[PDB]
């Protein structure tokens, strides 16, 4: 398995990864909007016969400034916008991988915390995540508008969870009890 | 996962 930086050629390569029921099919635009601003954190897995079988998204970022005075306020940080392995491919540590090498280039961009939502029942990932230092900061309500395993749900909450990065020297941006602080997709900003 |  080599991991290098995703191409657009790469697009029609990822619908064995998206056949995943936890990983969304986005729209053209979306993958070429993160590959034209955070290249370096567009990454993908291939295997020696050249077939994806990861990739993982990222950017850099704080919350807009008109919200710098709310509690929901995100100060500088790195978000997985999602990462996937293939089924066939999985606990072969390229999750991790993948994950270690946004993990490393948000250290060095002095980013407070990574962070990510999850569904509330996708329980492989959040072990995954949980092993490597991640916890529950807060439950965002309905914020997926679909249920993975009910069709009567109209919606699914995620699990907003984060690694604290080194400029957490305070911990301040981690909580021991993120299952009980509940918010509205509302505070959710783009 | 990011909602779509
Ligand atoms: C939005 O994208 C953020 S939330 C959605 C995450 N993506 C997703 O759910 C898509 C489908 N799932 C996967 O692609 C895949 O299961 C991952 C990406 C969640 C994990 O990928 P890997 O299988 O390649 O993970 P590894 O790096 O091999 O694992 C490292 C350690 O993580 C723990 N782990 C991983 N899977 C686990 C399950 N099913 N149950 C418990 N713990 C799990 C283990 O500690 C593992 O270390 P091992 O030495 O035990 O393998």
């Amino acid at each position: 398995v080599t991991v290098r930086r995703f191409r657009p050629e790469d697009l029609n390569k990822l619908a064995k990864c998206n056949l995943d029921p936890f990983t969304e099919t986005y729209e053209l635009g979306f993958y070429l909007q993160y590959y034209a601003k955070w290249p370096s954190l567009f990454q993908v897995a291939e295997d020696q016969h050249g077939n994806i079988i990861g990739y993982i998204m990222g950017k850099l970022e704080s919350s807009p400034d008109v919200y710098r005075f709310s509690p929901h306020y995100l100060p500088w940080h790195a978000h997985i916008t999602a990462v996937t392995v293939a089924p066939e491919a999985r606990r072969m540590g390229i999750g991790r991988l993948l994950t270690e090498q946004l993990e490393a280039a948000a250290d060095a961009a002095d980013a407070w915390f990574v962070d990510l939502f999850v569904r509330t029942t996708n329980h492989k990932a959040i072990a995954f995540y949980k092993s490597m230092g991640y916890s529950v900061y807060r439950v965002v309500k309905d914020y997926y508008g679909d249920h993975s395993a009910d069709p009567s749900r109209s919606s699914e909450d995620a699990y907003d969870m984060r690694k604290p990065m080194k400029r957490d020297v305070k911990r301040e941006h981690i909580r021991e009890d993120g299952e009980k602080h509940e918010v509205d997709p509302s505070v959710v900003w783009h | 996962m990011d909602e779509l």
